């Protein structure tokens, strides 16, 4: 999540609508996010993951001149590409549907999340279509096509709450920032239609049925049972080893006697 | 050597008959048994470094 960045050229909120995502002097390094051990529900687990990402930011990236709009990795549950307009290309309400549907990954360009040494992916409901494939990494490019639609600002198109109308056109603009200054990184994509922010939600990448997030990843229920596999009960001192087991009593690799799920 | 410990004992066994054929009981004294045997076979003032 881009530990190092150069100082900003301008502190003011942006006024141009993207036209090319660029973070000068962006250096990216892998982290080790860790939530405290304990029995949690999924909402609070995602909250702890987000707080841990914030802490990983505060540890070195905050002091290293990061614009605070460059928090690369975030765990969310919103369906960002919802209540948009096919013509306007932006979400009509001006905000996002604050309803949780399934855990989601939001990544800035150059950012990634790595589940290859953790079964927390099974807790998020994100699984690889090929669970035996070596390495399960969700990079920014793996989310291509899952661009988060930008937010239609109410101030620009203010006919919705004016002069007894709700329909207006060609004044449509996206929120280039928020109320508290910080930007949304709203840009024009390569197919420069309506502007969309460069966040590449995994939900939207999966929902578009073409490829990548469907042919590599899998959207399943979050399955908060911990994702634990099978448990092997063994009685080396009263059972002859099953066929294919060697008699290894004075060790932890005893012949498995009873098979059972966790 | 972990003698007379049933929880951390050794294992000598064959391959075709993989059954462990060494059983160590916590209520026996292997080291003192060796002490008494060795003292009976010969006097203890001899210093055998091996």
């Amino acid at each position: 999540m881009m530990w190092k960045r150069d100082p900003p050229t301008s502190t003011a909120p942006p006024s141009a609508v993207g036209s090319g995502y660029s973070v000068p002097g962006a250096q990216y390094k892998w982290y080790d996010l860790t939530v405290p051990e304990g029995n949690y529900a999924l909402c609070e687990l995602i909250d702890l993951l987000n707080e841990g990402i914030v802490q990983l930011y505060l540890s070195e990236g905050r002091q290293n001149n990061v614009q605070k709009s460059d928090i690369g990795v975030k765990f969310d549950t919103r369906n960002f590409g919802l209540l948009r307009d096919p013509v306007t290309g932006l979400v009509t309400p001006g905000t996002y549907v604050y309803k949780g549907y399934h855990p989601d990954i939001v990544l800035l360009p150059g950012c990634a999340i790595d589940f290859t040494y953790s079964r927390l992916s099974l807790l998020l409901g994100i699984g690889k279509r090929e669970p035996y494939s070596k390495g399960f990494v969700i990079t920014y490019e793996d989310l291509q096509g899952g661009d988060i639609p930008a937010l239609l600002d109410l101030d620009s198109v203010d006919v919705n709450d004016a002069d007894g109308e709700v329909i207006e056109l060609d004044n449509a603009a996206p929120l280039l920032h928020d109320s508290a200054g910080v930007s949304y990184n709203v840009i024009y994509d390569q197919v420069t239609g309506k502007p969309v922010t460069a966040y590449r939600s995994w939900m939207l990448a999966y929902n578009v049925p073409n490829s990548q997030a469907n042919q590599t990843t899998l959207l399943t229920v979050p399955d908060m049972a911990g994702g634990i596999g099978a448990m092997y009960t063994s009685l080396p001192d009263t059972f002859i080893a099953p066929t294919g087991f060697k008699e290894d009593n004075t060790t932890n690799l005893c012949p498995v006697v009873g098979m059972n799920l966790f | 050597l972990y003698h007379d410990s049933g929880v951390c004992s050794g294992t000598l066994n064959s391959e075709r008959s993989g059954m462990n054929v060494v059983v160590e009981l916590p209520d026996r004294n292997t080291e003192l048994s060796y002490q008494y045997m060795l003292a009976d076979m010969m006097s203890r003032h001899h210093y055998f470094a091996l």
